[PDB]
RNA sequence: GAGAAAGAGAGUGGCGCGGACGCUACGCCGCGACGAGUAGGAGGGCCGCUGCGGUGAGCCUUGAAGCCUAGGGCGCGGGCCC
RNA sequence: CCACGCGUCCCCCGCGAGCGCACGGGGUCGGCGGCGAUGUCGGCUACCCACCCGACCCGUCUUGAAACACGGACCAAGGAGUCUAACACGUGCGCGAGUCGGGGGCUACGAAAGCCGCCGUGGCGCAAUGAAGGUGAAGGCCGGCGGCGCGCCGCCGGCCGAGGUGGGAUCCCGAGGCCUUCCAGUCCGCCGAGGGCGCACCACCGGCCCGUCUCGCCCGCCGCGCCGGGGAGGUGGAGCACGAG
RNA sequence: UGAAACCGUUAAGAGGUAAACGGGUGGGGUCCGCGCAGUCCGCCCGGAGGAUUCAACCCGGCGGCGCGGUCCGGCCGUGCCG
């Protein structure tokens, strides 16, 4: 007998995309090897994000790219997000961009190049630096989806300002006892 | 390319068979016969095959070249060696090693070059 | 497909995943909706506050049609005319600015959001917000009204 | 060429090989040294006992720095406060054994389960054999057993214990890294007892196996494994 | 990949003639076995009539 | 018996509505019917505009 | 595999034609610790049935499906092959 | 005695060659002997029988079933979480501030498939808030003109421009260093003290929009009015705060 | 086609704790191994053989690539410019 526990004995990570696609399947091929034969861990990090979700992998729009390129220090340099670099259409300059993603956006890629900048793929950015040896890596807004709003404390609860789960939005859905100091009791 | 039409061949391909905890892959240029990414003769621009020949005798190689690879009636090479075991086998090492020809499969074509001889020479 | 549902794995478990001691019955909590007051008050009121009761005025014969105005903000007031007539806009000397019908692009109303690049406009509405208007005097510039 | 090339390799593999021949005369020497020391500490607490008992007076011995923990009872039933404490010994299966080091932090744990271990004071011999015998290391958190000196000397080298009988110093002589020597060695799976137990209930005052059986846990190590 | 290669025009006597068009970008299209499959199955539940 | 969170909602089927139920599949065969239709009028006015005045 | 952060690094000045296996990378290999289970949850089935699109230049009157068996067997097992 | 040479200054008293034995990173023999054609060899399993040990009949509801609890004589076949709709979340796919033809139309398999784009009507999304009339999502700096007993701007010209703090995977810089006979000595790679620009996210402080309350002064004109606009400070919102559908 | 329960008969075996079961062997059957003088496979040495025989050269064909540092000519660019 062992005084052991083993409720959280298997640790619950992905290891393969659950994704069936053969484009990725052969990125994961080519980073296993990266990142086992390399001591950078950017490649840990390109490795475990291409094993993640659509909604693990949030699109970053153009006007964060080049928001979050121009911040000093970080001139000249390439960078990556995993997943899919969309048009922002309220933004109108737009500096030349070293960018890496998955899967760009076609009205982002007219507008990165018409600018002059480059659009590197994945087996691109290997070959035009294996340790990830300057590089930005950046991610979307992971918490952008609406589903993040209905979620935590839930509502009808004092200092909990949570969407609730509402089939048509008016005055007559949900307004009525938990809402109101008059009717009822407000929260 | 040549890995991603693997991909694609992997599992659903009509030479695989698949029974009895064993798989195989019947593709007519495959050495050792079995599925798998080096052996597969479909797929790469450089690939050795081994038949034995149309007489009952006599042991033809099949060579891949690098220049028509849509182009099916002119890419395969056939070169057909009635000869003695030791110098069919050496013929083979030969072409595989000091052509540089795909160099992994040297080994494996001449092990299937002797099993085929042992068959063509005659029954106990 | 049946074939990856759940029931393929509950064949041989008597009791098909709902329990030996709470079996599976027919409407163990009433049907639909039911109980909002009595016996589910704390899902009703943990998980959906407001829900009864009666509050506001009783508009009878609405029509959504009187009530039609559509909105647009000034990060993407550029966006409703093509790239051209900006691109021209900043080349130009004379100080012609652009003519924005924002009506002919299906927009009644312009709200003022996001910054607004700086080189004159002719933004032609039916309804303008406070801030909106100003945003476009900063800029320098008209706001025409139409009916 | 490969001329120059060809003899620096053996160049390389020469000065290593005289760094390990350096490094084995250096744990043959701290080996003897430690031989010395033991002998001192052994011959001393007779000195100081004679030259008391030789004016009449008497001579307390130090309380022992170091102990035995074993456990004595099973997995079933047990306590919750009598769990963890017996959870940071490390006494996780029946008959595992620990070294613990005393202090008043140590002893009213120790007495919280003392229905449930047996421990005493380990002599120099059961220090030794229960490293050469059932002594493993907590390498990479694997259970790696202590066959060769690079196996201590990688994990433990920063505390300049790298051959096996620094281990055997540092827990016996109970040094400065104490906690990261002794938390090194994985818990000592002894076997069940051959002659067999007194009574595993009560405690060995009262004629059985468990609590504080201090030059006597020697006779269970011998035994046990 | 980027090459489009240039492909021969074939007369009903079998030998090539000399006619010779370039290969069209279709054929350099991402082969996605998964939305092949995806796409087959979906559309193969179209031609079918109910039974009940 | 509502679950922890999610919306209340009417289904308005607690009526006999299988009795009730449209399907579709004339959907095709009207289409079909219809373009039939269509081309035997713009034959019938033989100069005149197809789609009518 | 080696107790000690890092180059078996480049440069300038004083005959015999030979070398096993491998790598369905969803593959193969190496260590460590662990294995109780009703209600229940999940994963894997080269477990099984019926039909459909592909495929095996599949099988079959020189005897298919079914059924029987003190025959030979494989798999933990569902089952399966002679 | 795990001590072995010489040469140089001063304190104190970096490649020697061979063989061999092995308590040395998991067993080998480079050791053997018998019996085998119609009476014998192997076959763990599957057929019958014998013996020792073990051994209550299943399903079930139950705190507890072998129960003096109910169901069941035996066998073959049929036999029970399905389908439609709505919703929620997780996953895979296409496109992406858009997205979708589902309704219509145009041209055996095929009632399929393709196509429309001045068929995006329409749905959902891109904006919220208010019962409603409604309103409807940064600012900062300079110059001029007890307004004086807005050193604080009413209005214009110019400029910067869309928060901050802590933690933060990644990266970027580099005090020094990674030897082959030694010194100077470049290039490539690598390691690294210390220091940065900090993704997503979390926490906190700010800011903006809508309702409401309080305080208070100023501005606008086609209608100078029971008109309209504005600020400061709390507070209510399923908001904004460089999309995510 | 002709299964199962159930039954008749033949053969074998058994029988006083109802039968049946798990673990362990033993005995008897029934068939199978087509057992019943027991494997081959490379390299070397020797002994007898038999070939139209190897290596090197010459001619022809086919193929691969220190890359012809840089041979001539084409075609393509999800490259650029005039
Ligand atoms: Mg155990
Ligand atoms: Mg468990
Ligand atoms: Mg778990
Ligand atoms: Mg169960
Ligand atoms: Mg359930
Ligand atoms: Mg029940
Ligand atoms: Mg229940
Ligand atoms: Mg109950
Ligand atoms: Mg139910
Ligand atoms: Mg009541
Ligand atoms: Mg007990
Ligand atoms: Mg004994
Ligand atoms: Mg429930
Ligand atoms: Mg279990
Ligand atoms: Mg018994
Ligand atoms: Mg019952
Ligand atoms: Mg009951
Ligand atoms: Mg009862
Ligand atoms: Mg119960
Ligand atoms: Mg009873
Ligand atoms: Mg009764
Ligand atoms: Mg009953
Ligand atoms: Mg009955
Ligand atoms: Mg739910
Ligand atoms: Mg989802
Ligand atoms: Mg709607
Ligand atoms: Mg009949
Ligand atoms: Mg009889």
């Amino acid at each position: 007998g062992v005084d052991i526990r083993h409720n959280k004995d298997r640790k619950v990570r992905r290891k393969e995309p659950k994704s069936q696609d053969i484009y990725l399947r052969l990125l994961v091929k080519l980073y296993r090897f990266l990142a086992r034969r390399t001591n950078s861990t950017f490649n840990q990090v390109v490795l475990k994000r291409l094993f993640m979700s659509r909604t693990n992998r949030p699109p970053l729009s153009l006007s964060r790219m080049i928001r979050k390129m121009k911040l000093p220090g970080r001139e000249n340099k390439t960078a990556v997000v995993v997943g899919t670099v969309t048009d922002d259409v309220r933004v109108q300059e737009v500096p030349k961009l070293k960018v890496c993603a998955l899967r760009v956006t076609s009205r982002a890629r007219s507008r990165i190049l018409k600018a002059g900048g480059k659009i590197l793929t994945f087996d691109q950015l290997a070959l035009d630096s294996p340790k990830g040896r300057g590089t930005v890596l950046l991610s979307g807004p992971r918490k952008g989806r609406e589903v993040y709003r209905h979620f935590g404390k839930a509502p009808g609860t004092p200092h909990s300002h949570t969407k609730p789960y509402v089939r048509s939005k008016g005055r007559k859905f949900e307004r009525a006892r938990g809402r109101r100091a008059s009717r009822g009791y407000k929260n | 390319s040549a890995h991603l039409q693997w991909m694609v061949v992997r599992n659903c391909s009509s030479f695989l068979i698949k029974r009895n905890k064993q798989t195989y892959s019947t593709e007519p240029n495959n050495l050792k016969a079995r599925n798998s990414f080096r052996y597969n003769g479909l797929i790469h621009r450089k690939t050795v095959g081994v038949e034995p020949a149309a007489d009952g005798k006599g042991v033809v190689v099949v060579m891949k070249r690098r220049s028509g690879q849509r182009k099916p009636a002119t890419s395969y090479v056939r070169t057909t060696i009635n000869k003695n075991a030791r110098a069919t086998l050496s013929s083979i090492r030969h072409m595989i090693r000091k052509n540089k020809y795909h160099p992994d499969l040297r080994m494996a074509a001449i092990r299937r070059a002797s099993a085929i001889l042992r068959s063509q020479k005659p029954v106990m | 497909p049946s074939r990856l549902r759940k029931t393929r794995k509950l064949r041989g478990h008597v009791s098909h995943g709902h329990g030996r001691i709470g079996k599976h019955r027919k409407h163990p909590g009433g049907r639909g909706n039911a109980g909002g007051m009595h016996h589910h008050r704390i899902n009703f009121d943990k998980y959906h506050p407001g829900y009864f009761g009666k509050v506001g005025m009783r508009h009878y014969h609405l029509k959504r049609n009187q009530s039609f105005c559509p909105t647009v903000n000034l990060d993407k007031l550029w966006t409703l005319v093509s790239e051209q007539t900006r691109v021209n806009a900043a080349k130009n000397k004379t100080g012609a600015a652009p003519i924005i019908d924002v009506v002919r692009s299906g927009y009644y109303k312009v709200l003022g959001k996001g910054k607004l690049p700086k080189q004159p406009v002719i933004v032609k509405a039916k309804f303008f917000s406070r801030r909106a208007e100003e945003k476009i005097k900063g800029v320098g510039g008209a706001c025409v009204l139409v009916a | 060429n490969f001329a120059e090339l060809k003899i620096k390799r053996l160049r390389k593999k020469f000065a290593q090989k005289m760094l390990r021949k350096a490094r084995r005369k250096l744990i043959y020497e701290k080996a003897k040294h430690y031989h010395k020391e033991y002998r001192q500490m052994y011959r001393t607490e007779i000195r100081m006992a004679r030259m008391a008992r030789k004016a009449g007076n008497f001579y307390v011995p130090a309380e022992p720095k170091l102990a035995f923990v074993i456990r004595i009872r099973g997995i079933n039933g047990v306590s919750p406060k009598v769990r963890k404490v017996l959870q940071l010994l490390r006494l996780r299966q029946i008959f595992n054994g620990t070294f613990v080091k005393l202090n008043k932090a140590s002893i009213n744990m120790l007495r919280i389960v003392e229905p449930y271990i047996a421990w005493g004071y380990p002599n120099l011999k059961s220090v030794n054999e229960l490293i050469y015998k059932r002594g493993y290391g907590k390498i990479n958190k694997k259970r790696i057993a202590l066959t060769d000196n690079t196996l201590i000397a990688r994990s433990l080298g920063k505390y300049n214990i790298i051959c096996m009988e620094d281990l055997i110093h540092e827990i016996y002589t109970v040094g400065k890294h104490f906690k990261e020597a002794n938390n090194f060695l994985w818990p000592f799976k002894l076997s069940s007892p051959r002659g067999g137990m007194k009574k595993k209930t009560t405690h060995f005052v009262e004629g059985g196996d468990a609590g504080n059986r201090e030059d006597q846990i020697n006779r269970l190590i011998r035994r046990m494994n | 990949a980027c090459a489009r290669p240039l492909i021969s025009v074939y007369s009903e006597k079998g030998e090539s003639s000399g006619k010779n068009v370039t290969l069209p970008a279709v054929f350099k299209a991402p082969i996605r076995p998964d939305i092949v499959n995806f796409v087959h199955t979906n559309l193969r539940k179209n031609n079918r009539q109910p039974y009940a | 018996a509502p679950s922890r969170n999610g919306m209340i909602l009417k289904p308005h089927f607690h009526k006999d509505w299988q009795r009730r139920v449209a399907t579709w599949f004339n959907q095709p065969a009207r289409k079909i019917r219809r373009r039939k239709a269509r081309q035997a009028r713009a034959r019938r006015i033989a100069p005149r505009p197809a789609a009518g005045p």
